[PDB]
RNA sequence: AGGCUGAUAACCUA
RNA sequence: AUGUAUUCAACGAGCUUAUAGCCUUGGCCGACAGGCCCGGGUAAUCUUUGAAAUUUCAUCGUGAUGGGGAUAGAUCAUUGCAAUUGUUGGUCUUCAACGAGGAAUUCCUAGUAAGCGCGAGUCAUCAGCUCGCGUUGACUACGUCCCUGCCCUUUGUACACACC
RNA sequence: UUGACGGAAGGGCACCACCAGGAGUGGAGCCUGCGGCUUAAUUUGACCAACACGGGGAAACUUACCAGGUCCAGACAUAGU
């Protein structure tokens, strides 16, 4: 009857995924679920080095840019329809929400 | 005409935005040349931090 | 004091399969016979063999030129004469026997020797 | 600079002159004993193991890269 | 005394297809043999020995600079 | 021939 | 240096599943290079149980020597439509200069210099390069305007294309 | 008058300056870039602030150079055959 759901959450902005994750577990609390989360993985710092200068001339200045990634994991152990009913609130822009049962 | 393979090398390969076959960046994915990766960077959401 | 090509003479090249050649030659031509020959290649060979035909008994054929200076020289040209395209010209040689396992390439020089004259300006003072 | 030319091998003087001589140095080494009496260190490191076998010289330090030896009983 | 074929400094040689250890003056004449081949039929390889350059594929333009 | 000089002369080295 | 034994990182990167195109564990075949098979991983999940210098024992013994590994011969395999003007990777052999570098000249003040390897970019194949990462870990100074320059003030100027 | 400059002065400052030092580089072999020479061509930009720089590690492609062969990927409009 009670399973165990695995709500993952990835966006480039710390507060929106922190908002997010927090209106599920909060939402949660108040349908006394238990709730296991979140969970955060470590950052993914994407990184690409390029060269300033359109050309070659000049000092050879560098360009580190990063676009860094944050993931949370949210399990909770209800049914698929209480979950759904949960994460089918408005989510902030760029957090994308992915519900899967967790194989165990 | 155009016989040639182009299943590798930089033939093969040109800038996504512009065509230029000459310094692409490859990594994820972004098969953007060098000079226009620095152009779009911002919009893609890559940023300067240190 | 015949010519031997792995111990076996000439004679004997001359009716081996390609099976059995393969053996005998070096691990690079031997690669490249067993990933196989194109179109061209072939065509080269069909050539080469039917300029034989050709020729009155006693003379030697007539020239075949080509681009293919990638191909491998193979027991069935010996004996022909090939025009090898060195980029600008067709430069003629006569496939001897010792030239088997070999790119018709090396036979074709694509540049010419370098005999210096006296250093330009700018060439001290570096 | 001339060469060096350490025999690779005792001749009966030399061989002679390290069991008397030797076991009364302070420090012992091959090294040492090469210069002292022109012998390869090779030769110095099987001698040294020879002394010890005799009981005529006792460790000091073992290491793969500075052995240190000396005479077994003092003056 | 069966060491294998892949040990040797001559193998598969060109004349005979033998296997074999060559040493001393067997192996100098071995080397000039194979020179001698090259720029009989004017063999790139052998034309590079010939002229004293490089035929390993080197650049020339800075590095072996001796005469 | 190299070095020194933005460069030349001078100077220094081989 | 070589041959053993021993042993500790960090940044990061990874696939179309087509029999299978990326990172590859495990098993088997092979001296190596490499090959075959069953698989894992779209990843804090699998590769990742994840380095070298160093430590340790032995051999070598001041000899251009077991320092050095250029040049060159023979041969094998891999990437590719194609390897010759050697793509690269192996095996045996070959075994050059070089014994610490003239005038001159670069960088650097602490986890720094230097040494040591690793990932990433390029990339079918190719790193002596670049951008990062960690591991080992110092000497000297805590000043000065002598040299090369810079900033401010006063001052001289026939310079203003500005002391080239 | 303002600047710039001074083998003018005063004050201050910097390991792309020095001092005290370390590692070196410059010498050898080789890798790679530049010049020159050669070449059918050895494409080319750049001369502290050019020269492992153009992310430039080019077998084809890249490719601009050289020797050759194709193709039209000549819209649209007017006239003609
Ligand atoms: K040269
Ligand atoms: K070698
Ligand atoms: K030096
Ligand atoms: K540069
Ligand atoms: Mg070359
Ligand atoms: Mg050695
Ligand atoms: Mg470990
Ligand atoms: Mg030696
Ligand atoms: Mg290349
Ligand atoms: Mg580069
Ligand atoms: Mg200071
Ligand atoms: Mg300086
Ligand atoms: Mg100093
Ligand atoms: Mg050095
Ligand atoms: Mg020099
Ligand atoms: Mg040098
Ligand atoms: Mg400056
Ligand atoms: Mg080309
Ligand atoms: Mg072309
Ligand atoms: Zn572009």
């Amino acid at each position: 009857m009670i399973h165990k759901i695995r709500i993952t959450l990835s966006s480039k902005n710390v507060k929106n995924l922190e908002k997010v994750c927090a209106d599920l577990v909060r939402g949660a609390k108040d349908k006394r679920l238990r709730v296991k989360g979140p969970v955060r993985m470590p950052t993914k710092v994407l990184n690409i080095t390029t060269r300033k200068s359109p050309c070659g001339e000049g000092t050879n200045t560098w360009d580190r840019f990063e676009l860094r990634v944050h993931k949370r994991v949210i399990d909770l152990f209800s049914s698929p329809d209480v979950v759904k009913q949960i994460t089918s609130i408005t989510i902030e822009p760029g957090v994308e929400v992915e519900v899967t049962i967790a194989e165990s | 005409w155009n016989a040639h393979p182009k299943n590798y090398g930089p033939g093969s390969r040109t800038c996504r935005v512009c065509g230029n076959p000459h310094a692409i960046i490859r990594k994820y994915g972004l098969m953007c040349c060098r000079q226009c990766f620095r152009s779009n960077a911002k919009e893609i959401g890559f940023i300067k931090y240190r | 004091k015949k010519f031997s090509y792995r111990g076996v003479d000439l004679d004997s090249l001359l009716d081996m399969s390609t099976d059995e050649l393969v053996k005998l030659y070096p691990a690079r031509p031997r690669r490249r016979f067993q990933r196989g020959l194109k179109r061209k290649p072939m065509a080269l060979i069909k050539k080469l063999r039917k300029a034989k035909r050709e020729a009155p008994q006693g003379e030697k054929p007539e020239v075949v030129r080509t681009h293919l200076r990638n191909m491998i020289i193979v027991p069935e040209m010996i004996g022909s004469v090939i025009g090898i395209y060195n980029g600008k010209t067709f430069n003629q040689i006569e496939v001897k026997p010792e030239m088997i396992s070999h790119y018709l390439a090396e036979f074709s020089i694509s540049y010419k020797p370098v005999k210096h004259g006296r250093p330009g300006i700018g060439a001290t003072h570096s | 600079k001339e060469k060096v030319n350490n025999m690779v091998l005792f001749d009966k003087g030399t061989y002679d002159k390290l069991i008397t001589e030797a076991p009364k140095y302070k420090l012992i080494t091959p090294s040492v004993l090469s210069d002292r009496l022109r012998i390869s260190g090779s030769l110095a490191r099987k001698a040294i193991r020879e002394l010890m076998a005799k009981g005529l010289i006792r460790m000091v330090s073992a290491h793969a890269s500075q052995q240190i030896y000396t005479r077994a009983t003092n003056t | 005394f069966k060491i294998p074929d892949w040990f040797l400094n001559r193998q598969k040689d060109y004349k005979d297809g033998k296997f074999s250890q060559v040493t001393s003056n067997a192996l100098d004449m071995k080397l000039r043999d194979d020179l001698e081949r090259l720029k009989k039929i004017r063999n790139h390889r052998g034309l590079r020995h010939y002229w004293g350059l490089r035929v390993r594929g080197q650049h020339t333009k800075t590095t072996g600079r001796r005469g």
